[PDB]
């Protein structure tokens, strides 16, 4: 009954939106107005200590 | 939008096989209407009367030819052009059109067939159901059916003065519930028939005419019918009476022989003796309704028998008021009845059909909306009994699709009003006390 | 749903495409199954005959919904979906964390 | 494009400056209803209950916002969506919606707000006029109107214990002719009372409230008054009295004592001596109708009073059945008063006002549509009155447009109906003899 | 526009008073239809059975609740959002979800119901007549109709065999003179069993059943209505029978027992003698119609009958038929009959119906429009006849409305034609040779 | 389909019970208006006058037979095919057909019901406010009201000259809020009114009459009802004063006698001492607004009043101007007022009434919109006020429908305008220093 | 049928040469109403301030097309969804998301702009002259030049 169509649906959870003073400017966590996040992602930096 | 464009009347058949006329009423928006006539009376002293043709070579002087000619001809023209929802300005057109008292010159089948058209054009146009356009908004009452189950009297053989035996399942919830209890009781007769050897074949209304003994004996099987399909009689079901009384009365003698139908050892009663036999017959089997108990002239009975009988007994005027406003305004101011019969085409239009009933309704009376021997398929009477909330319907017995189309609509109507649908069984008899 | 219609166009899409007219039935646990056995489990009660077919699909990325509207005090037509709402919004939430490698 | 699509309600003023609600209806193709509530009694035991905010500090107490709020928040998403005709099935959901029986959550206002308008809208999607819609194609009865003329009682500082004297022309022709009489007698009157040195300033329905020598005295100068505008007491206009016997009625000794009223030199009556006392100024004066003759708990009294002059005068209960269902079936079984005062506001729904104007024709009495003490520029009375062709109406004297909107609304309708409107006046008292 | 929004059944009555279903169906637009079923039989091997309740305290077991909610909650998901237009579509998309050769799981009353319903609904949409959107344009012939005139066998207590004799009036011009002429027999008809002393009243059918001495006697006194209605018997009206002889059929012994309804003294007949018995009455009586003159399992007896008076009587297979295509198929190769008899609630759908029609006309057969026991007031059988342009109906005699509906329908389709409109009669019987 | 198609015009009552016509205007589309005339003066120089019948035996001569008759019979033929939205093309034309500068030909009743009907269907046909239609997109300025709390002079008994006693709750946040407070100042002197043992009964407007000592003891009475009410007179509600000085000035002697009305004590002054009581009474007194202190006729005293008072107080021509652009021309000249009050029946249309409000913006004058003695359910005028932004609306008491109806459209006014709107209260005084 | 549905701003020239922006207001029914703004002035003490772009390679940093994004981005979701003839309410709701008194967030030519096509779009939908939708039925005088 919940068929598959096409590629599929895009997974958008909600979630209160966040902006990150990065050293480059202001940079905000997601680019609408209606605070939905790509639920699932993270960001990684991985160094040899 | 709403302007009639076009009336166009055409001869078709009733249930008896004779001719009767519909009329079909077109407005400019393509809104459509078609009423058919049931048959009526050619003669009567103060009755509408229809018209026919009396050509012996068509149909044996029955044809209704001529009114065609009348609606397609005369009325068509006058009537093309009013809005198709003034229903009141069309009739009183058509009455002024007509010119006599009777509504002989065009005749009233034409007329009623034009004023059931027009109404039924108007609730297509404003997409609203006939009952709702003829009643208002407030339109809930489905009518107690008081459904013929015998015949007697000239209607059938058997040594039976009284023409007409029929129960009413006021003790039912609903109006579905209604229609099963007669269904269930007419195949109960039915086979109780079938075991005694008695005939089963249908008469004009549907109802059986059997060769019974007498009326004790009909009322009896009626009773048993009853008990045989599992219903208790005076709670559930009761019983109406159409004695017709101006069919055995000696007018010069002011008698009613029961000898015309009931062989030489039957009993001549004057209007006293029947007042007696009535309350007889109340006293001893549930009896709720008897119509025409008197002769349609026997005023001073009328009297004697609604103070004898008024308060228990719904006492019905056929004959007796003859869906004449001034006979009903008469009988009220006599005490004489309590419940008068309507007959849509013994008037002739459907706004006199209404003031008859507000008239009735007004004075304590119950109208009582009734079919003709010659039905068709169109079921107005239904929608009329509906509208106005009269709460009692006589329109035949469970046998015949032109009795059986009334109870298909009152099922559809009870079905569109849902849960404001009211079925009042023995509430429906105001004009009675306790 | 009160705030928005069904759309014209995609009515209009989903009337000559004849979606209507190759529906899918599907059973209790949403298996597809044909429209004899799906007859059956409805009159035998195991299926919900409301939630349980589909349209096949409407072809062309069409907007399914339309805004609905109504009727303000001043008698002129307004969207559903527009109006006081409310008002918390804040400003943002600055977390600083001005240490990120950020890569290139 | 029938479906409710909006229910807004808003806050205004009455006639007596108090304030009251009104309620506006969009169907989605735009159909437009207002319907606006006439001030009714927040407090009774068995009469619906009209929701006041309370706070002292805001209009004394007597502000609708709570209910403004009740129709803007609570019934107006449940109404949102029902078919704009489905008027029977609108006015149960409130109903439903309320759970109390004398509808105490969210206001009989509220409700009968709502009513009016859905009915109203209704009405305009249909594009007929609101008396089609309510009752139907057979609405052509004009009501005669009781108008108030001389004020008494708690109404007034004169030594008069009945609360309103009344001109009723029913001897006029047409209903514009009964206004023309009624205005004239009006200002006949108003300047009898000039010469005489009385105040001619009028009260809430715009009657005279001039202190007088008695009950004798103020009827003398309404018969007065008649003779010179022209017309003939008796035959062309007729006297009608609202006592309101249960503001001098004392419950310990059961009597009626008019000393409340008329000073210390005041009779005292009982059951008897009352009927004895209407029955002497019935037979003294033209009077047909007596109002609240009796104190509304004294069935007794009442059940005496219709006997005695039930026959002849029209009795009203106005209190005595308070427009409630229970009330006025227990007086038609046990025959007290022959006419029921309706007023729309004391059930709070349209569907009920017509299942009482309906049950209260049935049983042979009359259905008078009254007005409030503070009432509106909305006339939809008039147009209940005309719909149900009560054939009576009583919506205060010939002053304050919150009277003469009805008689505007009522002349309206007369002009609209042309050759088919009816005025029966002195017949539409069906529920008298002769 | 033309997209069904709403599929909705509720169970009716029927001409007998037996439960049957009504369908309506309403489109985008507002396009209404609806779809009355006739009543049927539940049981069968080779032809679709309709669903009944089973349940013995609702109406004897006869209910039609289940085949109701199969409609409003099976066929109605399915069907909704198809074009109304779609007839075919609909109609296989219903056999299919139904998934059994006799549409026993929905109920064939069901599928009937939605099938005329659907029909009705596009013509509505299209604005045009029934017979018109059935047929196509080229709809232009009046069915001959084959009234039942005299009743025997099963359903009258006469020592008849024969279950139906019939009037063909088929030397009219036009059809509304062919009813006339029917009409006018069926009266002369009953005044000769009035004056004979039988039995008048009508039974399923509308025919009478008296209690002839015989065959020979019933068809004498039909000639003898016939004459005395001013017709010739041979040359104006024809005589057809309705033998049913599976009744009285000995499977067993291979032999027509007439011993079963003439009386113990009845001659027994084998296939051969039933053949000279059957050209025997053909010699001496104007008859132009045999129906079920052999068994339904008597295919050598249908050939033999075929070959010996196939080439100048029209013979019929109802119950050797079944409105079965597989059936007719086999008994076009085996040239058994010339003519089938079609009942639309035999075969479940109006695709179905007409597939057997066009089957029956490819291979020189006339296709006979029938009813049956229990009609309605639906009518749609007249616009399959004249759709079809069949040229044959049999509806039933001139005394009911569930008989006399179909004829004012074909009156109407007829006055509709104007010019157009096309009575071949005896050219009709195109399966005769000359 | 904005073409006027329809106008009718029939003869309805107005609040005084005087007779007075309605205009219906319908257009192609089916948009329909309806215009109720105010009753005004038939008399009158330079006013516009109304047409009476003059028939001594129907309404004592004030019927309005005539009117109607010149809409159906002359202005409705001339008007008949006009687009709706021609507003100033219908009443300029309207103007002409006249032909006299009083438009005393067809009454300036008729004119100005036409001119109303045809600006409401006007609106209707847009699916706008008619404020909006009237007055543009730019409408949101809620009137400030000047309550008539207080009679006096020739519509009271009492001793005093000064005919009308106002309130002015300038102070008010909102409309709403403003209407509150008149409401409850008028309950609080209606309590101490009654508490005090004088007059309660309303007058033409619905305020009081009592039994005051004099002008001063009035004007401190309205003080304690507004400082009881819990207001502070001076910051949030202020006094106004109508003294109708043109009916105590004898132009004979070129003197104020107020011993006309303030009894054979009263003081007879000179214009100077007219200015200088006018100037006591500001000083003592929190008095706003002073409409008619001088005599129409008075100009050298009009001027001399300006210079003194019109700095600081609002002097209003009533019967100055005469709702005349001449008047208003010749004072806005001769620095003569710095108001005028706009009566719309005193100059015939809405074209003319809008050209007088413009010219006395245009001079920093302010506009007054007013009623009449006679008003009517129409609540026309609040529409007017808000759709000029005039800022300041003279429209009665707060205790009758005549009245209330103008308060209850000014309140559906600020619902429908929402955040919009705009209740300048002080700043709508905008022809006074600071 | 009288909702404003789109709102779309375009940057066009002026009588001197110099840049500028019109908007065109589309309803639903059709209506269309377009609004060129005239060139005034981006500073002010107490005036409306136009918003340029202050890039001096295109036009002389005389642009406008952040005027027309504004409209575009932002102006044209807030208005739509509005009746077309409730002017003062879409007018009134433009200043308060601009929030500043002088309209320099925004910018005054793009609000001027988006306000004379809802009122042009308003008079095309009611079929009446614009003076008559702006004024009222009493509109006669013609101005003396
Ligand atoms: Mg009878
Ligand atoms: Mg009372
Ligand atoms: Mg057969
Ligand atoms: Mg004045």
């Amino acid at each position: 009954k919940t068929k598959m169509v096409k590629k599929g649906v895009l997974k958008l959870t909600k979630a209160p939106l966040k902006i990150v003073k990065i050293p480059s400017g202001n940079h905000s966590l997601i680019k609408n107005h209606e605070s939905f996040y790509e639920m699932g992602k993270a960001n990684f930096m991985i160094k040899e200590i | 939008m709403s302007i009639i464009t076009d009336v166009y009347a055409r001869e078709v058949l009733d249930s008896r096989g004779n001719p009767t006329l519909e009329v079909e009423v077109y407005t400019e928006s393509g809104a459509f209407g078609r009423g058919m006539v049931p048959s009526g009376a050619s003669t009567g002293e103060h009755e509408a009367v229809e018209l026919r043709d009396g050509d012996k070579a068509r149909y044996g002087g029955l044809g209704t030819q001529k009114a065609v000619d009348n609606v397609n001809n005369v009325i068509a023209e006058h009537i093309i052009g009013f809005d198709v929802r003034d229903q009141q300005g069309i009739d009183r057109a058509m009455i002024a059109l007509d010119g006599t008292p009777n509504k002989g010159k065009l005749g009233a089948n034409a007329i009623l067939g034009v004023s059931i058209a027009v109404a039924r054009a108007a609730a297509d146009y404003l997409e609203v159901p006939l009952y709702s356009y003829l009643g208002g908004f407030n339109t809930k009452v489905l009518p107690t059916p008081m459904m013929n189950i015998i015949n007697g009297g000239s209607h059938s053989d058997a040594p039976i003065a009284f023409q007409e035996f029929m129960i009413v399942p006021a003790g039912a919830p609903t109006f579905k519930e209604a229609l099963r209890w007669g269904a269930e009781i007419f195949h109960a007769l039915k086979k109780i028939l079938k075991e005694r050897g008695l005939e089963t074949a249908v008469g004009d209304e549907g109802g059986f005419a059997p060769r019974f003994n007498g009326t004790e004996d009909g009322v009896e099987t009626i009773i048993k019918a009853i008990e045989a399909a599992g219903y208790v009689p005076g709670k559930d079901v009761f019983i109406g009476l159409d004695c017709a009384s101006s069919e055995f009365y000696d007018a010069e003698h002011k008698v009613y022989g029961y000898t015309k139908f009931e062989g030489e050892g039957a009993a001549v009663r004057t209007a006293a003796e029947q007042i007696d036999y009535l309350e007889e017959l109340v006293n001893k089997y549930p009896i709720i309704t008897i119509e025409d108990g008197m002769d349609e002239n026997d005023w001073d009975g009328w009297k004697a028998l609604t103070e004898r009988l008024g308060g228990k007994v719904q006492l019905v005027g056929d004959d007796f008021f003859v869906t004449n406003t001034a006979y009903l305004e008469k009988g009220i101011a006599e005490h004489a009845a309590n419940s008068i019969l309507i007959k849509v085409n013994q008037i002739g239009t459907l706004t006199e059909t209404f003031d008859a009933i507000e008239m009735a309704k007004e004075a304590g009376y119950t109208a009582v909306v009734s079919h003709r021997s010659g039905e068709t398929e169109d079921s107005t009477i239904a929608d009329i009994a509906v509208a106005t909330n009269a709460g009692q319907i006589k329109t035949g017995s469970l046998s015949r699709t032109d009795r059986i189309a009334k109870y298909n609509q009152l099922l559809r109507i009870e079905d569109q009003l849902g849960e404001v649908a009211e079925y009042r069984g023995l509430k429906s008899f105001y004009n009675l006390k306790k | 749903m009160k705030n928005f219609k069904i759309s014209s166009t995609y009515r209009a899409a989903r009337k000559q495409q004849k979606t209507a007219n190759r529906k899918s039935f599907y059973n209790d646990e949403g298996y597809m199954i044909s429209p004899s056995e799906w007859a059956d489990g409805v009159i035998k009660g195991l299926i919900n005959p409301k939630n349980s077919w589909s349209n096949d699909h409407v072809k062309g990325y069409l907007p399914r919904v339309s805004p609905r509207s109504h009727w303000t005090k001043n008698g002129y037509r307004e969207y559903l979906g527009i109006g006081k709402s409310r008002d918390i919004p804040e400003k943002e939430p600055e977390v600083i964390e001005m240490m990120d490698l950020e890569l290139v």
